[PDB]
């Protein structure tokens, strides 16, 4: 039973702070410079938010944990400025480390993270424009603008504007979350990348061929789906086993008893209305025999979670058993199409009949391409859907932070003391954030920091560093849009995660 | 705990990536110096390019797993310069890190390595021609045949594994569209001849089963009739004996069969076939007796070598000896046995001119590792002409592309300065390590050799005069062959970039200790 | 290079002097006798040099040859097997100086065998005839053998007995070569060594069968090599238990097959049958040797594979290991089979008389306790020994050592005479041979080099003169005291040791 | 695991192969020094060799580029015979000279590409030193002989060579107007002497059956088969094996009964007085062929048995597939003999008199076995040499105008492929200076002597390691044919380059 207290033991709190906010410390473009984390599993792991990794990790101090938690409450709620909370809180803390050297070990110091906290907030709410719907602009075009936003920072030239217009028809329709989960965007090998595809409903990006793909029908006018998470092949019902033998029938028998079980399977679920059989589990060559002759379409091996988009938007559900089950476990379209679009063979389900899935079909035919699209459009989704939720835009960039860094300098002033110190702790580390944004756009970040300060002493604007251009300009009028909620949620967690931390600097452990 | 921070990392990075890239280096071109692996069973294989020899590999560090992948994207498109690319990304590091000595972050020059890679692309367009047909590709065909033979197996042009490689892609390209797969066409080995010994196969090649070297060999129409169900009564791939209890019953069991060789026979000669294939077997005896009475069975075929056949075919295989009607089985242009081996039994060619889906060309081979190369220069053949069919360019490729694009990358660092200036003088000596490292394998000094070149360069533009690769004391590439689509050589540059941007992304050098297992 | 077998050869010629060392001491009757420690922590006592080396050896790889040096020499003379190994070790003393002098490995190992060629001539010239056929010539040569062997005292006694059995198996003036595939060793428990004798025909080991015939006249060997009963199951019988039942069913196959084996052998005509153990043949049945032995057929059961081998070509009496192959044929020709159960106790079968290719004497020794059997075990061997090498090679040559100073003075001059780049390989091959008598001398005490300076001068001057002497430890005549060994023993030695040499210099 | 970069590579690379070059560089030749195998892994026994083709296989080694060395030298064994240990030997030369290159500044290709046009004029130099020879019968004997002595002395067995080469070269001269071993059989058998062998003019099984069944026949009629009596080739008159009684042991045993015998009735039904079988004859089908008249040989081999059927002008009936339908072959005699102390079967007056079988007589079971492989090695080089009667003067006589040939041509060049001639030329050249230590006289005098002769022109001195001084080639009993060193000359080269080549090396053990 470990017992460990002291002013050192405080800096060691703070130290191991700075170990995961290193590991998190730009990702807010594409520059920074990663390594590959392949585990001990055997497994190679990257995200495209450092904040991912970072909730992997077991931290082996208490204190240091409080801030893995506020990173899977910021992540659950906006789903987006989950790394721009580790950073705050960490670099506040940065700052106060020699602090308490000093004197600014007293509990004194909670008080101050309370009033600067609150009055930022406020700040940032009176500041930000509230803009309707139907102000002077139509729903998609408002949300047009702040899905450009995503989509200018990588890497995929032109094409943008035309892409964010069509990825937003999606959202609208969904809309009642702040997640990504319902829509997604499905890379397609081969086709144009001069024009994409919204589709309302689900598809499936490959079912692979099989003995007798094309003799089966690709066309229906009223698909009824059957959705099966079981198989049948030479595997999961036999085929193949040891009869008597005295006569030349009884090696006929066999065989044919055993065909007659799996031909039962796609019977059963298709007299109760199903024509089209989709399944995530393979299926085999044995299997596709009957479907073929039959002239009943299949599917096998097919995604997991497409599986399961498939359920919501049709309105079928899950089976474990395709033998005697009724037609209400069965969703409907109203057109099935097959479209063989590059290398893979597409499923298009579509006309479905509540729709709880809309998803961007997005055709490149690279590799290249459409990871840089899709990496764009991940982030699309989530500035547009959380802008019909909270109708405030302010700018970001780093911008609306330099001016709550100097409308705190203004407060450092008349509040006192052990408090004061405090607070020109909070006003340095605002700046941390957009320093990493002059690292991404390649810029000195100390140059360029004090030139943004200059225009919020000489306007109070917008002025802040783009990373979405590359350049330093007001980004209210670059269409640098996001929510004044994500902000709101950053400082908040950001200044809970930290009170936390620096309270403690007794840990009382057991290896027990 | 221990920690490689920021500038540590990134030094790391560079150690990995440049002994990869050196191994790559000196096995450019068919100038190359061959790769051995030896595995863990210590049994040795010769090999080449880039794909392959990674793959085998124990990946020891971070940018070693990352060019696993991108190979092998190289490998199924291009086919060639798999090796290349590696060469590529690992150079344009090394320069990175000279750049970082100076002063200059891995961010600035990464994005200038972006637009770098977009100027040297819109340089290549111009190199060469970007309009031919189907009819008139053959002559660069000719060209890549001479090159991708002579550094494999043989060192010599053989115009015979050639032109059947060539065919074998056009019989599926004019069935869909103008574009090929990789899983549409094959190259099926099975060692019995010399690999000289080859035939095209317009559908699939499958061993033809028969009991003894005294038992009538017949082939028949030019429809194949595919069947899981009999074609004479089963024995469902297990054992099997004889479990009767009187000498009544097998007696009787005898004259059973007798009868149901004929009725099969006749089923399917009614429908329409009279070759079966049927997944199912039976013993020796009473396969004996129904290739005495004549109309050739196939017997014991695999469970995928069925499916093989019938994707081929386009058409299904009926699930019983029931239902059987001539709909129900695959379509074929033409089926005939062609002799196996040159001592070996015959085997069945089912040719399609219905369909096609998979187009294989059967190679023969001596040993083991005679084969293993003669393919490895077939795959390699399949691949360049599927980039011609689905749009047809073609550039000169081995140093002559190289170098024009990057003394055009050069120019534009002092026409623009800013941002990008540092990323474009790195970008333009990594495309010269290409010709450079060629020249380090081949005989003659890379720097000397190099110089040679590009005086050429300044002289003339979009040149069919880059350096020796064969070996030789003039330097062309008309007089040298070799050619690469203008794609392929396009996909290259794409790629090399594209390491750079996957390193970049993150800032999570964060490790337990976890980073490469 | 060529380096490092030079390396790797230099260290295996000092392991196999070192152990060549200690037998040098161990050398001729005066010889002293070695404490031997095992790898199994036993001590043993030798004065034979051979089973010194055997029994336990270093893992170098000139080691090994000497095991199989001395192990080729007992089968070629019997004999020298102590003093084979002297000269080898003597040899490789003389090659490191040829070596650094720069005569390559390949010119040391062809003279070595051209020097034996050479070495063999002047042998001969010393040597002189006797008789082959005469019983008192090959006796005194065998006698004077005897004393310098470690065995001596009942030697006496079985020496005329041991020319008896060699005699008899001489039939032409070429007196073969007498091999021991014609002579045979047999013991018996209790008697002494004058109730010892030689048995015309062969002596068998044990005598199962008393149920039996015990005397039969004009008796047909016949030999089994073939089961009496059905195959295994568990047992050497096909019968086995585990139920009441299971019993039966095997008896009923048995019972039939018993009857129809015992009965065939019988129908052929044998009186006399060789029958092997129960662990070398798969089945045999207790009730099948009963019927076997009653119909009055004289049965040995249980005898070795070794035994059954040297039967078959002594007394013809060839393999019948199948029914199929009981023919007339196969069959020996016996004048007698006999139980003996006189001159020691136990019964053993003699058949006196036997229809045989070649002549097989057979030499029952025996004695009072079991250590006085052993003793005359070895007498008969020694004394066999040396009478075999006698009739191969007619000529007698002088022991003592003597004729190996004699040698190596000629081959010194001759090679000097004949010159060449081998010169000096034939010369130090000749000073090799000079360890050996030295050696001996220092046994039979008298200051060594000393004593082998003298015998040289002799030797040039005289020529037949002096040679060690056991009485006097030293300079004496071996011509006054006859110190005699057969031609064979001695171009044994040397020419035995010369290839082993050879091997080890052609050895990478 | 390990990813060994070009140059870390040579050094393993050629330290494998020189490490194996010794070991065969004293094994070669007719005075060639032993070699002393190991067995490693499993206990530590001895043998001694001095067979370069057995060093390899015995022990084995572990260096990646040495492995290609033991590829190379399974080749020789079967298709030229001779030549396994002087391929192995010439090919760790060419790599040796090799090493001063790369180190220079030269790169490994350059070294190969002048080595290709340098195999060419080679060949063209071992056709030079080839001269026509054996085109007559009594030229053709003395031509068969020289080729023949040298492959036994250096694969082991030096000492009763010369009666083996007599038997060899006329078995070889019957055939005439075609290389056949086809025909040749070679018999390694138990018994006879060691200075006794015999060749029968005819077929000979060492297979015997006793005096218990027939073995005397004139006017010979064969039958050869494969026919199962426990195997049970196809025909069966016996029955399958059911389980329904606690006695059905016993109905087995009969039903085989039934099925040898009505066997017997259908082989007696050809009309025949000699049947051959490859299969098992049981004790009971045995006894009804002595009986019946028909001899009996059972254990018959798979290579004999079928060689045996083309001679006399028979044909096989392949698993009992021609049970009466088969076409008979025919003899004049059959005796039984006593050659050594076995008893052999004597097919005479065989209907190709092609056909002969060398017979080898064993009495130390060490020697027998070598002497089988040895000479076999021989009959390789002697049925190639039908096809081209011709020999290169051996000795080291050819290795130094193939090394000349290619030192004109290296001066004529100033370009890359210009390097590597001068070490093409050196590597060549130092396969006599290994023949010249192996004489056991000095090197430097000989091979430079030599290296005279031959810039001036001349053939008609070698190399006599058989007198360690420079002598006459005359087609003496010390020269080597063309056919075995064409064959010896391409491989090592074509190893070497393949060595070479090989420099991404990745171990992963």
């Amino acid at each position: 039973t470990d017992s460990s207290q002291g002013i050192p033991q405080l800096v060691s709190n703070i130290s191991a702070c700075q170990v995961i906010a290193e590991a998190v410390r730009t990702t807010l473009g594409p520059r920074g410079m990663d390594k590959l984390i392949v585990d001990g599993r055997g497994k190679a792991t990257i995200s495209n938010d450092g904040a991912t990794i970072l909730k992997l990790l077991d931290v082996v101090h208490p204190a240091a944990k409080t801030l893995v938690d506020i990173a899977k409450s910021q992540d659950a709620e906006v789903g987006d400025g989950t790394t721009s909370v580790t950073l705050l809180a960490a670099e506040f803390l940065k700052q106060v480390k020699p602090y308490v050297e000093e004197g600014l070990h007293p509990q004194i110091i909670i008080r101050a993270f309370r009033t600067a906290t609150q009055l930022a907030v406020n700040k940032i709410k009176e500041i930000a424009v509230t803009v309707k719907k139907a102000d002077k602009v139509e729903q998609r075009k408002l949300l047009e603008k702040c899905a450009m936003t995503a989509l200018s920072s990588k890497l995929i030239s032109q094409q943008k504007a035309f892409f964010a217009k069509m990825v937003v028809d999606a959202v609208m329709m969904l809309d009642d979350l702040l997640q990504l989960k319902m829509i997604g965007i499905k890379k397609v090998q081969g086709g144009a990348l001069e024009d994409s595809q919204l589709v309302a409903g689900v598809a499936f990006k490959k079912t692979f061929s099989y003995a007798g793909f094309e003799m089966q029908p690709k066309k229906y006018h009223n698909p009824k789906i059957a959705l099966l998470n079981v198989e049948l092949e030479l595997k999961a019902e036999k085929d193949n086993a040891e009869i008597r033998v005295h006569t030349v029938e009884d090696y006929q028998a066999i065989v044919d008893a055993e065909w007659n079980i799996l031909y039962d399977k796609l019977e059963k679920i298709h007299h109760s209305g199903a024509k089209v059989v989709l399944s995530k589990l393979p299926i085999g060559d044995v299997a596709t025999q009957y479907f073929a002759d039959r002239d009943m379409f299949c599917a096998g091996r097919v995604p997991e979670e497409d599986l399961k988009r498939t359920m919501m938007a049709c309105g079928g559900s899950i089976q474990t058993s395709v033998n005697a089950l009724s037609a209400d476990v069965l969703g409907r379209c109203q057109v099935f199409e097959e479209t063989q679009i590059g290398g893979e063979r597409y499923n298009f389900f579509t006309g479905c009949p509540k729709a709880k899935t809309c998803t961007f079909i997005l055709r490149g035919g690279a590799e290249q391409f459409m990871e840089e699209t899709e990496r764009s459009l991940h982030d699309a989704i989530m500035i547009v859907r959380r802008a019909i939720k909270n109708d405030s835009v302010v700018a970001g960039g780093g911008a609306i932070e330099m001016e709550l860094s100097k409308y705190l300098r203004d407060y450092s002033r008349t509040i006192p003391g052990k408090q004061q110190l405090l607070i020109g702790a909070y006003a340095k580390a605002l700046e941390i954030i957009p320093r990493q944004l002059c690292d991404n756009a390649g810029f000195d970040a100390t140059n360029i920091l004090n030139k943004l300060r200059a225009r919020h002493a000489q306007g109070g604007t917008w002025y802040g560093v783009d990373i979405n251009n590359e350049d330093i300009a007001d980004n209210f009028e670059a269409f640098v849009w996001e929510p004044a909620m994500v902000r709101i949620n950053a400082l908040t967690a950001a200044s809970e995660a930290a009170c936390l931390i620096v309270s403690v600097d007794e840990t009382i452990k057991n290896p027990r | 705990k221990s920690r490689l921070m920021g500038l540590e990392a990134l030094k790391s990075h560079i150690m990995a990536a440049k002994a990869v890239a050196n191994t790559m280096r000196t096995s450019l071109g068919p100038n190359g110096l061959d790769k051995m692996m030896v595995d863990k069973d210590g049994d040795v294989t010769v090999t080449n390019d880039g794909a392959t020899i990674l793959s085998m590999m124990d990946v020891d560090h971070q940018i070693a797993k990352l060019m696993v992948e991108l190979s092998k994207s190289q490998d199924d498109e291009i086919g060639d310069g798999t090796t290349g690319v590696v060469v590529l990304a690992g150079a344009l590091l090394e320069e990175a890190e000279q750049l970082l000595d100076r002063g200059i972050h891995p961010i600035r020059i990464a994005d200038g390595y972006e637009q770098a890679a977009r100027v040297a692309i819109e340089h290549l367009d111009k190199i060469s021609d970007s309009v031919l047909v189907d009819i008139k590709d053959t002559e660069p065909l000719i060209q890549t045949a001479k090159t991708t033979l002579g550094s494999k197996v043989v060192n010599s042009c053989h115009r015979q594994m050639a032109e059947i490689a060539v065919n074998a892609v056009l019989t599926v390209a004019d069935m869909e569209r103008r574009d090929v797969d990789f899983e549409l066409i094959k190259v099926e080995g099975k060692v019995g001849g010399r690999l000289e010994d080859t035939k095209l196969i317009k559908g699939v090649i499958v061993d033809k089963d028969f009991s003894h070297p005294q038992m009538p060999k017949k082939v028949e129409d030019a429809k194949i009739a595919i069947l899981t169900c009999p074609f004479e009564p089963p024995k469902p791939k297990t054992k099997h004996k004889l479990d009767v209890t009187s000498v009544e019953d097998y007696k009787a069991l005898q004259k059973y069969e007798k009868e149901k060789f004929e009725e099969m026979i006749q089923q399917i000669k009614e429908t329409g076939a009279n070759l079966a294939i049927c997944q199912w077997g039976f013993d020796d005896e009473a396969n004996h007796l129904l290739l005495q009475n004549n109309l050739p069975a196939v017997r014991w075929v695999g469970g995928p070598e069925i499916e093989l056949i019938a994707i081929a075919t386009g058409g299904r295989i009926v699930p019983r000896f029931s239902e059987l009607t001539a709909e129900k089985l695959g379509f074929a242009g033409l089926v005939q046995e062609i002799s196996f081996g040159t001592t070996k039994d015959k085997m069945l060619v089912i040719e399609q001119c219905k369909n096609s889906r998979a187009v294989t060309i059967f190679i023969r081979g001596g040993n083991k590792m005679i084969i293993e190369e003669a393919k490895r220069s077939l795959h390699d053949a399949l691949c360049v002409i599927r980039n011609l069919i689905r749009d047809n360019r073609v550039v000169y490729g081995g140093g002559a592309a190289e170098i024009s694009c990057a003394l055009a990358v050069s120019q534009e660092a002092d026409k623009c300065p800013t941002l990008e200036q540092y990323a474009m003088r790195a970008f333009a000596d990594a495309l010269e390590v290409i010709p450079m490292a060629l020249s380090e394998n081949s005989g003659m000094n890379p720097i000397q050799t190099m110089t040679e070149v590009r005086a050429r360069q300044v002289k003339e533009m979009n040149p069919a005069l880059g350096i020796d690769c064969l070996h030789k004391g003039t330097n062309d590439m008309k007089q040298q062959h070799v050619i690469e689509t203008l794609i392929g050589k396009k996909q290259q540059i794409s790629l090399a970039t594209q390491m750079v941007r996957m390193i970049l992304k993150i800032d999570d050098i964060r490790k337990p200790g976890e980073s490469e297992e | 290079d060529r380096d490092k077998p030079a390396q790797i050869r230099f260290s295996n010629i000092s392991a196999a002097k070192a152990v060549a060392d200690a037998i040098r001491t161990s050398l001729g009757p005066k010889g002293m006798d070695k404490m031997i420690q095992d790898g199994k922590g036993d001590v043993t006592i030798t004065n034979d040099g051979a089973t010194i080396l055997k029994q336990m050896q270093v893992l170098h790889p000139a080691a090994r040859m000497l095991v199989e040096l001395s192990k080729a020499q007992d089968i070629e003379a019997g004999d020298g097997t102590t003093s084979v190994v002297i000269i080898a070790g003597s040899l490789l003393d003389s090659c490191t100086k040829l070596l650094q002098k720069g005569i390559h490995p390949t010119i040391i190992s062809e003279s070595f065998q051209k020097a034996l060629e050479k070495g063999i001539e002047i042998l001969t010239d010393m040597s002189r005839p006797v008789e082959l056929s005469d019983r008192e010539t090959l006796l005194n040569s065998a006698t004077t053998s005897l004393n310098s062997k470690v065995v001596s005292q009942y030697s006496s006694l079985l020496s005329p007995m041991s020319v008896n059995a060699v005699m008899k198996v001489i039939d032409p003036a070429t007196a073969t070569s007498v091999d021991l595939r014609d002579i045979k060793i047999v013991k018996k428990l209790g008697g002494t060594i004058d109730d010892c004798e030689l048995v015309e025909g062969l002596v068998l080991t044990q005598k199962v069968s008393n149920s039996g015939i015990t005397r039969v006249e004009k008796a047909k060997i016949g030999l089994i090599q073939f089961c009496l009963s059905a195959p295994k199951t568990d047992m050497d019988n096909q019968i086995v238990v585990s139920d009441y039942a299971q019993m039966d069913r095997v008896l009923r196959e048995e019972r039939a097959y018993i009857l129809n084996l015992v009965k065939q052998i019988k129908k052929t005509g044998c009186n006399v049958l060789l029958i092997q153990k129960s662990i070398l043949r798969d089945a045999l049945s207790d009730l099948a040797l009963h019927f076997l032995n009653k119909m009055k057929i004289m049965v040995i059961k249980d005898i070795e594979r070794e035994d059954i081998e040297f039967i078959c070509k002594t007394i013809g009496t060839k393999p019948v290991a199948h029914i199929d192959q009981f023919t007339a044929d196969m069959l020996g020709s016996a004048e007698l089979a006999e139980e003996v159960n006189l001159n020691g106790s136990g019964k053993l079968l003699k058949i006196t008389g036997c229809a045989s290719p070649g002549k097989t004497v057979t030499i029952v020794v025996r004695g009072s306790n079991k250590l006085v059997i052993e003793e005359a075990e070895r007498s008969i061997h020694d004394a066999l020994c040396v009478i075999r090498c006698l009739v191969k090679k007619r000529a007698l040559i002088a022991g003592g050592g003597a004729p190996e100073i004699e040698l190596a003075l000629r081959l010194t001059e001759y090679s000097r005479t004949l010159s060449g780049m081998e010169s000096y390989c034939v010369r130090a091959f000749a000073d090799a041979m000079e360890v050996i008598p030295s050696t001996l001398a220092e046994n039979a005490g008298l200051n060594p080099i000393s004593t082998v300076t003298e015998l040289r001068n002799r030797h040039a001057q005289g020529e037949k003169t002096a040679g060690i002497n056991v009485r006097k430890g030293g300079i004496s005549n071996i011509l006054e005291e006859l110190v005699v060994q057969p031609l064979l023993v001695s171009v044994s030695a040397l020419t035995l040791a010369t290839e082993t040499v050879r091997s080890i210099l052609k050895i990478d | 695991a390990d990813e060994e970069r070009a140059e870390t590579a040579r050094l393993t690379s050629f330290i494998g192969a020189i490490a194996i070059g010794d070991l065969v560089k004293s094994t070669l030749g007719p005075k060639g020094m032993d070699k002393i195998l190991l067995s490693s892994g499993r206990d530590a026994s001895l043998m001694v060799t001095n067979d370069g083709a057995t060093i390899l296989k015995n022990i084995g080694v572990d260096n990646p580029a040495a492995k290609v060395l033991v590829d190379m030298s399974r080749v020789q064994d079967d298709e030229v015979g001779d030549g396994t240990t002087s391929v192995t030997v010439l090919a760790a030369e060419l790599l040796r000279e090799a090493e001063s290159l790369i180190a220079k500044k030269i790169h490994p290709q350059t070294i190969i590409a002048g080595w290709r046009e340098a195999t060419k004029a080679a060949r063209e130099a071992l056709l030079s030193s080839a001269v026509d020879h054996g085109s007559d019968e009594v030229k053709f004997r003395q031509d068969l002989m020289n080729i023949a002595g040298t492959t036994l002395s250096s694969k082991l067995l030096t000492h009763h060579k010369d009666h083996f080469t007599k038997l060899a070269v006329e078995a070889v001269l019957r055939l005439k107007g075609s290389g056949n071993l086809e025909a040749i059989h070679i018999i390694k058998k138990l018994g006879g002497s060691l200075a006794d062998s015999y060749l029968d003019e005819g077929f000979l099984l060492d297979k015997k059956i006793g005096v218990n069944q027939p073995k005397r026949i004139e006017n010979a009629k064969i039958l050869i088969a494969n026919t199962g009596m426990d195997t049970d080739k196809i025909k069966i008159f016996g029955s399958r094996v059911r389980v329904d009684s606690t006695a059905k042991v016993a109905e087995i045993e009969h039903a085989e009964k039934e099925k040898m015998k009505e066997k017997v009735e259908r082989i007696l039904k050809h009309g025949i007085n000699c049947f051959i079988n490859r299969q098992l004859i049981y004790n009971y089908p045995e006894q009804l062929f002595g009986a019946a008249g028909v001899m009996a040989i059972e254990h018959a081999d798979f290579a004999g048995v079928e060689r045996l059927a083309l001679v006399t002008g028979g044909e096989i009936a392949s698993t009992f597939d021609h049970p009466e339908l088969v076409k008979l072959g025919s003899c004049k005699l059959i005796e039984e003999v006593m050659i050594g102390e076995d008893k052999l079967i004597h097919f005479s007056g065989v209907a190709l008199g092609e056909a002969c079988t060398i017979v080898l007589r064993g009495a130390t079971q060490q020697i027998l076995d070598e002497a089988e492989r040895s000479l076999h090695d021989a009959l390789c080089v002697l049925a190639q040499t039908v096809k081209d009667s011709r020999t290169v003067y051996g000795g080291g006589c050819s290795e130094m105008l193939m090394a000349h040939a290619v030192t004109q041509l290296a001066n004529r060049t100033p370009g890359k492929e210009a390097v590597a001639m001068e070490s093409y030329a050196k590597a060549l050249r130092m396969l006599p200076t290994i023949i010249a230590d192996n004489a056991g006289y000095d090197s430097a005098d000989l091979v430079a002597q030599l290296r005279a002769a031959h810039s001036e022109g001349n053939t008609t001195a070698g190399l006599d390691m058989r007198e360690g001084t420079i002598g006459d080639m005359a087609i003496l009993g010390i020269t080597e044919s063309f056919q075995v060193k064409r064959q010896v000359l391409l491989s090592a080269a074509e190893a070497a380059e393949v060595i070479l080549r090989v420099d991404n090396i990745i171990k992963a053990a």
